[PDB]
């Protein structure tokens, strides 16, 4: 039941992204695991910004309590933007993914915020804690996550 | 011509489906009873849209919204 | 016509029962029925009275704005200026 | 204005979509007359009646005065000789959320209520009560 209603919502959100994607974003459909828990969004940097011409990929991971808990969202692939709120390994520092999260937010709204964050940025710099944070992230054994619950 | 903007504004922002048993909280924002009670576990939390605080002590049914959603389901009931 | 009537269905559902006009500043009383702020207080001379629709006792101090209803009447005002 | 705005919306509703068995005759928005014909399956089929609606300045928050008029007045346990209608909705069950349309429907519901076409137990008494009164002459 929880997951039936969660699947219903997620299905409607995926239809909206395929039929009216935010500017510069596309969902990657060669990743078809019946789109019930993780999908990949191709995103291109915007003209006139520090990321003009760059092609990025966003990973969305939905837990069993979505939308009351926020999805996990990161950059992946091998082109990861250089940005003060994005780590080298692609993790993103954005509290709407944390304590400004509300269930009334959507994938669409998170996508717009990531886009707004890229083109708002005036300094192509990495986060000050980056080398620490990524060294600690390479020592944790989360390899097989059952993680959906 | 016709437009389905109709349906968007009788959609609960949590489940993204038409409101079922809609209730209002203190701020006056409306949600499905089941969705906002999921939000307000323990007797309270903050509004998904406005973040004003609320308690489910003061849930109030939105009777105008209940009646409208029901009537629109009838108009939209179609043979397949 | 092409469910142009469904347009009018939604108009009547956002009609205040007292003035029989679209809700202006819609508020809810304790029973959860909704009225124009100014119609329901025309009714409730004295601080409180009984719901026009269901007869449940209400107090004007317990008014609550119907943000969803206010939000939808203007989306329909927007739509019909075609 | 809000009252006249309401009354004109209600008056158009009557002219363009009257309740079943109803039609209105002779443009004075303080007072209007609705013709009513008996329905199939009731004891008043085929008879032609007329209803008078009187609206005061506090309408719709106070109830309109509603009565049967003409020389054809139905025989009914909740309807008097003089055309007065014994329906609590016209009195203290009145709410502003009630309408002319809803009052018309309630009367139709009442014509089809009764199993015996009878006069009210108060009938000769009650209308003798009202025949002495100073009357609502010029201003009220
Ligand atoms: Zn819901
Ligand atoms: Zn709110
Ligand atoms: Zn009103
Ligand atoms: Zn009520």
């Amino acid at each position: 039941s929880h997951m039936a209603s969660m699947q219903k919502r997620l299905q409607k959100e995926l239809l909206a992204l395929q039929n009216d994607p935010p500017p510069g974003m596309t969902l990657n459909e060669k990743s078809v695991q019946n789109s019930i828990t993780q999908w990949i969004v191709d995103m291109e940097g915007a003209p006139g910004t520090l990321y003009e011409g760059e092609k990025f990929q966003l990973l969305f991971k939905f837990s069993s309590r979505y939308p009351f808990k926020s999805p996990q969202v990161m950059f992946t692939g091998e082109n990861i933007p250089v940005h003060p709120h994005v780590y080298s390994n692609g993790h993103i520092k954005l509290s709407i993914l944390t304590e400004d999260w509300s269930p009334a937010l959507s994938v669409q709204s998170v996508c717009l915020s990531i886009i707004s964050m890229l083109s708002s940025c005036k300094e192509k710099r990495r986060p000050p804690d980056n080398s620490f944070y990524v060294r600690t992230c390479n020592k944790n054994p989360k390899k097989t996550k059952w993680w959906y619950h | 011509a016709r437009l389905t903007m109709m349906w968007e504004e009788v959609t609960c922002p949590i489940c993204l489906d038409p409101f079922v048993e809609p209730v209002s909280i203190e701020c006056g924002h409306s949600f499905c009873q089941e969705c906002i009670s999921q939000v307000g576990k323990g007797g309270g939390s903050v509004c998904p849209v406005c973040r004003q605080r609320f308690l489910l002590k003061n849930l109030r049914p939105n009777r105008q919204l209940a009646n409208m959603v029901n009537n629109l389901k009838e108009i939209s009931q179609e043979a397949r």
